[PDB]
RNA sequence: GAAAAGUGUUUAAAGGGGUCCCCGUCUCAAAAGGGAAACAGGUUGAUAUUCCUGUGCCAAUAGUAUUAUGAGUU
RNA sequence: UUAUAACAAACCUUGGAAUCAAUUUACUUGGAGAAGAGGUUCGUUGAACUCAAUUCAAAAA
RNA sequence: UUGAAAAAAGGAGGGAACGGCUUUGUGCUUUGCUACUCUUAAUACUUGUAUG
RNA sequence: AAUAGAUCCGUAACUUCGGGAAAAGGAUUGGCUCUGAGGACAUUAAUGUUAACUCAGAACUGAAACGGACAAGGGGAAUCCGACUGUUUAAUUAAAACAUAGCAUUGUGAAAAGCCACAACUGGUAUUAACACAAUGUGAUUUCUGCCCAGUGCUUUG
RNA sequence: UUAUCCAUUUAUAGGGAUGAAUU
């Protein structure tokens, strides 16, 4: 059976915290814990280990990447101008 | 504290200057088991021999220069 | 204490009114579920290596 | 009265930097003749955490041009930077995310990070995760280059002065909510103990200009001047305006 | 076709020859209650003829090119073939013979392989790619 | 039970004065103090642990024969075996391209 | 078009012909002179590839850099895991040798 | 800085390693961090992993010459 | 280096896996090679295991 | 919040250097001969009395 | 003082949907004698050797008693303050005070900057660089933050 | 620009066109 209807990820939190910010941390939260998909081996294993960094359990290779999610949107922009360039 | 199994490795070991001592101990088995020490400068080597004509050869064998520890 | 231990045995000290810790203090209930998957897991293991049972149906088991 | 919490900060006692887990400074290659007319190449041997920072580091290896030897150096990560990546630093270096290269050599719109403001100062600004700054033009002599920093300050430096081409890494970690008083706890134990921190308000006279009364209140402007000393900057210094920003 | 020719150069993948290089002298293929693997028979150098100056002396040079081999029966699945092979330079069948692995003065053999071997790298010849990459040391 | 103490002047629980209870021929249970365990010897290149070299302290490691320290490849006892292919593969293959590069440009 | 035209001959190859696809296989088969053809993902990592493309040139066998990642080059084929680079040993009805 | 003191590479000709080059502030700061190696029994009126008996372990060990111990070479 | 045995791993050879499989308490892993079959190593452990020896009888070099 | 450092030790790359003795000329070069390079342990002898 | 341990039941307003909640409120509990449920092996589906302790149920029994001592929440309906965990006047004040996350403001693009220290030279923040540092105010969330620049400040052009 | 001041490193090539790399 499924636990929470809206809560989520931040039952961890249980009553206490502005509701807003705790909606708020269920979706980073959810951007953090998501298993990304790696741009080398294919296999969806990329993990967050420190703040910028996103480490593949296949690879082992470290990629740097935004706090949250693997890619912010603005430093993929930034690459699609260099590779335009 | 070493123990030994090829006889000759042991004769070899007696025949070898560095030994002074030498222990021979007998032991009510649950007959009578013998333990040949040799007491070199570095090691003590110990044989088990679990036959006692043999043990009694063995030592019999041994230097008679070797300073011999009868312990029960 | 031996006698004690008997009657526990045979079930006789047991019972509502001789416990104090909640039911998982009192046998818990996460190794009761170890126990029971182990012997599960086994049991199909067993099966599988006499080829009583295929592969598939043992994973689905 | 008595000294205020800002005026103990300046000795650096308890108030120093918690340096000690810290990997080391972050700093770009030395400019050498590689990096002046050519490129050298290195590789991120490895992105890892610093401690006070917000932002990975990487540590990147360099052959020494000059001596049978690999030297490490310690670079700021940017966004898609990667274990076994190879960096190129120099005049004549691609322009490609993760490369170092004087700001001259980038056409406008380019996105760049750990800046030098003036050339061999080994990177200066745009380092916190998240930022960068932008090039947005190169003058017509030459020489300058006209940058926009994360502030929205535009400022004119040195084409010869160097910049890493993509983002820092660990951006929008501010996104999220410190929840809790104990993860900022955390946070600041790791920079330096500037972290409860009392509301003049809160104190008596002898220890802050706002201190005391029976209202708990300021009690006068808290708009202090540029030309207040030690224990007067304690509001709002230099403020040109106030209220809700509008603009 | 069949990359692996007697004669090819190849280069040791794995094993105490671990980035060594090599000439197959004949290639089983054929899985056996002995050897479950395809494996291709190679005589390869271990130490490489070291850097040698115009100015040193003939007998010193000499020395410093003298290279000890190794002949070795290896599985093909750990061994990079290359574009090189050395047929011609080489009267292969010479070389390695497959009763010789077996026999006792195997030791002997490598000897005499090596002394072939420094035979040909003292004789050039016109001048073969193949044999250079051999001479050449794998840097790795 | 019987009651033990510490006899080795350190009386508190660190990683190096780690303890094993040990009977005595004597009857008397006594401490033992257990060498800290070290860490295995890891890659130069993906830092995992390398085969054929044992496990042992900067003391022990000293003592030790050449033959537990030490594997018999090229690298040897700092780059494990996949890696040293990969690298062998490298200096190859590389190598190669670069030739073909040459030609292609002449 | 050019992709879509690719995926269609894999396709094709794997209803009618005789293919197998991962490193080791594909190795095996280039070793044999078995191999007509190999396709590698964009994705196959770097060293793999190379020794893949140095063998495709001992056998004059052609290597196609197959345009998109491992995944996709899995889920070109029928089935569900990543492949990385196969080897066409027998073309069916398809074109792609050509 | 009148000094006393305050700072510690901010404009130094700041001992080691190899066969002239290559390194390089010094020193103190942990009887819970790191670290060469010890255990058992017995013994005193009072000491014991410290004495005794027994068994070990660790670090040293100059040069020349003999010896044995096995390697490698021919 | 106690000799070995046992086991959690890691790796190697073989093998070629959709009718997805192996698998843990938990998920983890697999064409970048899984299961299975045979191995190697480190680490626990420190006489486990027939471990060693002995008693002789048969088969090779 | 990503959770010390160094002493010390080990491994690897790398390939500098290269047997001994006798004679001759100015450590170096030439000529002739074959047990040599290691390595533990023991021993004997000088040098300050060479185990804590 | 009452309440209390455990098992089984039963559980409202309200809510940030997580809780409230052990809500409230009930019932049961001993000893004895049984019964059923849960394994490991190893022989060849039957037959064996055998291991904990935990459940569940039924008799009987007693001066109607049983978490028999010990141990162990009183609860509810509301209102005010603080959101909360935290901290504090050592020896009269533990709070509604402080902190707190959140929100908002202000300064600063740098070794000729910001804020601070030092007698001086020099230093800290700073192994820092605007998602930063420094300085304030308010104090989770939810819902909003009106009007007034004459007065005092601060600040901008010369 | 030479005073001065700031930065940079071992004060290391005068200006332009996920191997190895040393005697
Ligand atoms: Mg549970
Ligand atoms: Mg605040
Ligand atoms: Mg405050
Ligand atoms: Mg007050
Ligand atoms: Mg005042
Ligand atoms: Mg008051
Ligand atoms: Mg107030
Ligand atoms: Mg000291
Ligand atoms: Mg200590
Ligand atoms: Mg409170
Ligand atoms: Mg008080
Ligand atoms: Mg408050
Ligand atoms: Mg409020
Ligand atoms: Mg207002
Ligand atoms: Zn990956
Ligand atoms: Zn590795």
């Amino acid at each position: 059976s499924r636990r929470t209807k809206k809560v989520g990820l931040t039952g961890k939190y249980g009553t206490r915290y502005g509701s807003s910010l705790r909606k708020q941390i269920k979706k980073i939260e959810l951007m953090q814990h998501a298993k990304y998909l790696c741009t080398f081996c294919g296999k969806t294993a990329t993990k967050r280990t420190c703040v910028g960094i996103w480490k593949c359990k296949k690879c082992k290779r470290k990629v740097c990447g935004g706090a949250w999610s693997l890619t912010t949107p603005a430093a993929v922009a930034a690459k699609s101008t260099i590779i335009r360039l | 504290p070493k123990q030994i199994t090829d006889i000759r490795k042991f004769l070899k070991i007696s025949r070898k200057p560095d030994t002074t001592a030498v222990i021979i101990m007998k032991k009510k088995s649950k007959t009578v088991i013998t333990k040949l020490k040799l007491r070199t400068k570095k090691y003590l080597y110990t044989m088990v021999f679990a036959d006692r004509k043999k043990a009694e050869r063995i030592e019999n064998s041994l230097l008679p220069s070797l300073k011999r520890i009868y312990y029960p | 204490v031996r006698l004690y231990k008997l009657a526990k045995r045979k079930g006789r000290h047991m019972g509502i009114g001789k416990r104090k810790g909640t039911k998982n203090a009192r046998t818990n209930q996460k190794t009761l579920w170890i126990k029971r998957q182990r012997v599960l897991r086994r049991l199909l293991k067993r099966l599988r290596d006499s080829k009583k049972v295929d592969r598939h149906l043992y994973h689905s088991f | 009265g008595r000294v205020i919490r800002g005026q103990r900060k300046g000795r650096g006692s308890i108030f120093k930097s918690h340096n000690h887990h810290r990997k080391g400074a972050a700093k770009l290659r030395h400019l050498d003749y590689c990096e002046k007319k050519g490129y050298i190449k290195g590789l991120v041997k490895d992105i890892i955490h610093d401690p006070g920072r917000g932002a990975p580091l990487a540590k990147v290896i360099f052959k020494r041009t000059e001596k049978y030897g690999k030297k490490e150096e310690l670079i700021i990560a940017s966004e898609g930077m990667f274990t076994g990546q190879y960096i190129s630093c120099g005049t004549k270096a691609p322009l490609s995310v993760g490369n170092i290269l004087p700001i001259g050599k980038m056409p406008e719109g380019t996105l760049i990070c750990n800046l030098e403001h003036r050339t061999g100062n080994r990177g200066t600004l745009v380092k916190a995760s998240g930022c960068y700054a932008t090039v947005v033009g190169q003058s017509e002599d030459g020489k300058k280059t006209k940058v926009r920093l994360p502030s929205g300050a535009k400022k004119t430096i040195d084409a010869k002065a160097r910049a890493m081409v993509g983002v820092v890494g660990a951006g929008g970690r501010i996104d999220k909510p410190i929840l809790k008083a104990g993860v900022a706890h955390h946070k600041y134990r790791v920079k330096r103990n500037c972290w409860p921190k009392v509301r003049g308000v809160a104190m008596n006279p002898v220890e802050h200009p706002h201190g005391g009364g029976n209202h708990q209140h300021i009690g006068h402007p808290s708009t202090v001047s540029r030309s207040a000393p030690a224990g007067q900057k304690v509001g709002l210094i230099a403020a040109r305006r106030t209220g809700l920003l509008r603009g | 076709g069949k990359l692996l020719k007697p004669g090819k150069v190849i280069i040791i993948l794995n094993g105490r020859r671990a980035g060594k290089k090599a000439v197959i002298v004949n290639t089983y293929e054929g899985q056996t209650r002995e050897r479950p693997y395809s494996y291709c028979l190679v005589a390869g150098i271990e130490k490489h003829p070291l850097k040698v100056n115009k100015s040193m002396t003939k007998k010193k040079i000499v020395k410093r090119s003298k290279v000890k081999a190794f002949i070795k029966c290896i599985n093909v699945n750990h061994i990079l073939p290359t574009r090189y092979q050395v047929a011609n330079d080489f009267d292969i069948k010479s070389l390695a013979s497959d009763d010789v692995l077996k026999s006792k003065n195997k030791k002997k053999e490598v000897k005499k392989l090596g002394k072939i071997f420094r035979d040909k790298f003292l004789e050039p010849v016109e001048v073969s790619k193949d044999i250079s990459f051999l001479h050449k040391k794998l840097y790795f | 039970a019987q009651r033990v103490h510490y006899r080795r002047h350190n009386h508190y629980n660190t990683k190096s004065n780690k303890v094993r209870p040990v009977r005595t021929p004597g009857g008397k249970l006594t401490i033992h103090v257990v060498k800290k365990k070290a860490g295995k010897p890891k890659c130069a290149d993906c830092k995992t642990a390398i085969q054929g070299v044992k496990a042992l302290r900067p003391a022990d490691n000293y003592r030790a024969r050449r033959k537990n320290r030490t594997v018999a490849r090229a690298y040897g006892g700092s780059i494990c075996a996949r890696c040293i292919r990969e690298r062998i593969m490298r200096a190859f293959l590389f190598e190669e391209q670069k030739c073909v590069r040459q030609v292609l440009k002449e | 078009s050019a992709g879509d035209n690719i995926n269609a001959k894999l396709q094709l190859v794997m209803k009618s012909g005789k293919y197998q696809f991962g490193r080791k296989s594909c190795l095996k088969a280039l070793r044999t002179g078995k191999g007509k053809l190999v396709i590698v993902s964009s994705n196959c990592p770097s060293i793999q590839r190379s020794v893949i493309e140095y063998y495709a040139m001992l056998s004059k066998c052609g290597v196609h850099d197959y345009h998109g990642d491992n995944n996709d080059l899995g889920t070109a084929c029928g089935k569900l895991f990543r492949i990385s680079c196969l080897v066409i040993t027998d073309v069916g009805d398809s074109d792609i040798i050509k």
